[PDB]
């Protein structure tokens, strides 16, 4: 909750999801 | 009824 | 979701799916706010022209999902509703203003890899983010074309301006929705759809890269139809009403 949005697959270890960088690139 | 049937306890 | 991918496996620890009790069966999407609140739209739990009206004891809330349709031992949880919430300015009479409904469980859900809440947006996250051509993630178990998909789907879409938002359909949009999806030009295309219902429409922040639910699925006109949109409830307008109920009943 605190740790809200942080999810322990991905960013809890530093790893990306295959497609959230196109998230990224539309935040122009 | 497509689905796996849950635990009872639920 | 249509044209949407498998997702990841915990890629959207948040998504919660609303099961229906007998006939046991997928009623809608949801989303883990904290360990006791589920989000989703109130259209799934009230719908009186379709002599939809669910009470608590209809229904169970599933966490952890991947798989459709099977019981995901050890990884999934199930929970029962304490008490629903329904905006009381909800408008199922003429657009499904103020889509929007909480469900507080019964007992607190553990988290895991496969369970973890989302955010809710600040005014300033919401400021940033919600901007024509930004995109967010739907996620869905919904129908795959305006038939079902084997394990949870994920679309990426852009938000769209208010304008095009509006002259895409005839119905009154309202500063509480906001509609995503790609223009017929642009190419691409995917959209939320029937079962998509009442999950969330998130985004990741590049300020503290952490993932903010800013939409909740609510209506669309078919699916993935070209010149047509899907519609969003705003989540940060109605953050006063979450706040307030999570404070009262908390
Ligand atoms: N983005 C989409 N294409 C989309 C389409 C349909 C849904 C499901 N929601 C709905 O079906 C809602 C509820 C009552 C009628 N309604 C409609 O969409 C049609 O009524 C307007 C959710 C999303
Ligand atoms: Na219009
Ligand atoms: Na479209």
């Amino acid at each position: 909750e605190a740790d809200c949005g942080l999810r322990p697959l991905f960013e809890k270890k530093s790893l990306e999801d295959k497609t959230e960088r196109e998230l990224l690139e539309s935040y122009i | 009824g497509d689905f796996e049937e849950i635990p009872e306890e639920y | 979701i249509v044209e949407g991918s498998d997702a990841e496996i915990g890629m959207s620890p948040w998504q919660v799916m609303l099961f229906r009790k007998s006939p046991q069966e997928l009623l809608c999407g949801a989303s883990l706010i904290s360990d006791r609140w589920v989000l989703t739209a109130a259209h799934c739990l009230l719908y009186p022209p379709w002599d939809k009206n669910f009470t608590e004891n209809d229904l169970l809330v599933r966490i952890g999902k991947h798989s459709r349709t099977r019981y995901e031992r050890n990884i999934e949880k199930i929970s029962m509703l304490e008490k629903i919430y329904i905006h009381p300015r909800y408008n199922w009479r003429e657009n499904l203003d103020r889509d929007i409904a909480l469900m507080k469980l019964k007992k607190p859900v553990a988290f895991s890899d496969y369970i973890h809440p989302v955010c809710l947006p600040d005014r300033e996250t919401a400021a940033s983010l919600l901007q024509a051509g930004y995109k967010g993630r739907v996620t869905g178990w919904g129908n795959l074309k305006e038939g079902q998909p084997s394990v949870l789907q994920v679309v990426n879409l852009p938000i769209v301006e208010r304008p095009v938002c509006k002259d895409s359909t005839r119905i009154r949009i309202t500063d509480n929705m906001f509609c995503a999806g790609y223009k017929p030009d642009e190419g691409k295309r995917g959209d939320a759809c029937e079962g998509d219902s009442g999950g969330p429409f998130v985004m990741k922040s590049p300020f503290n890269n952490r993932w903010y639910q800013m939409g909740i699925v609510s209506w669309g006109e078919g699916c993935d139809r070209d010149g047509k949109y899907g519609f969003y409830t705003h989540v940060f307008r109605l953050k006063k009403w979450i706040q307030k109920v999570i404070d009262q009943f908390g």
